[PDB]
């Protein structure tokens, strides 16, 4: 929704409940045309 | 005493404060390095 | 001798199809250091052949350029890969490989 | 006396690091911006 300082709030999307988060925590996206992709190499960024 | 609970205070302050920079130091070089494949990966295409 | 990994996770304890507790696979992979290795085998150069055997598997690619006289191979190495513009980030090259 | 020594010298050391670790994380912050506005070139001309 919006940040704060090294923070940010968040919504989860399986329930609509808000949450805060540091800035270090949460991690970016798989888009959707690397769904179950083949090689962890050909990643457009590594997150676990 | 009192110095001395003064510093010990300032310095775990400073430590937490230098352990979360650290922290986030981190994944920024880890960012840079993914971006810096991606980039080369564009020149490639190009 | 050369070693090939294949590693495999644990789903759950309960030796149980189907079901799956995503903190026994976080760890595992985290320990196993998958996440670390996939970024320098990215980010470095995974393959490696020196320069004679470079030459001799692909001059065809640049039979016309590569002079027909005794030298150094890596110029001719250096040549073909100019021939196919490659740019000089996706290789690097040494004194033999 | 020893005490407040130390624990002044080791905020002094921490201090530094401190301040070393925050021109990388401010140069880092840079890097990542200016690679953004490359890589958004790339996007296009592909």
């Amino acid at each position: 929704k919006e940040e704060k300082g090294d923070e940010v709030t968040v919504e989860l999307q399986e329930n609509g409940k808000k949450v805060t988060l540091s800035k270090d925590d949460i991690q970016k996206m798989n888009p959707p045309k690397f769904s179950k992709v083949e090689d962890m190499a050909e990643l457009t960024c590594l997150n676990e | 005493q009192r110095e001395i609970e003064s510093l010990t205070q300032q310095f775990e302050e400073k430590a937490a404060s230098y352990d979360k920079l650290e922290k986030t130091k981190n994944r920024l070089q880890q960012e840079l390095d993914d971006l810096v494949v991606d980039l080369d990966n564009q020149r490639q295409l190009v | 001798t050369n070693p090939n990994f294949v590693r495999c996770i644990i789903p759950n304890h309960e030796k149980r199809a189907g079901k799956l507790d995503a903190h026994l696979v976080l760890e595992q992979l985290r320990c196993n250091g998958v996440l670390e290795g996939i970024r320098i085998c990215r980010q470095g150069f995974p393959n490696r052949i020196v320069f004679q055997e470079f030459r001799q598997r692909y001059e065809i690619l640049a039979a016309n350029a590569i002079p027909k006289g005794f030298m150094d191979g890596k110029q001719a190495c250096i040549l073909m890969i100019k021939a196919l513009e490659l740019d000089p980030n996706l290789y690097r090259i040494g004194q033999s490989k």
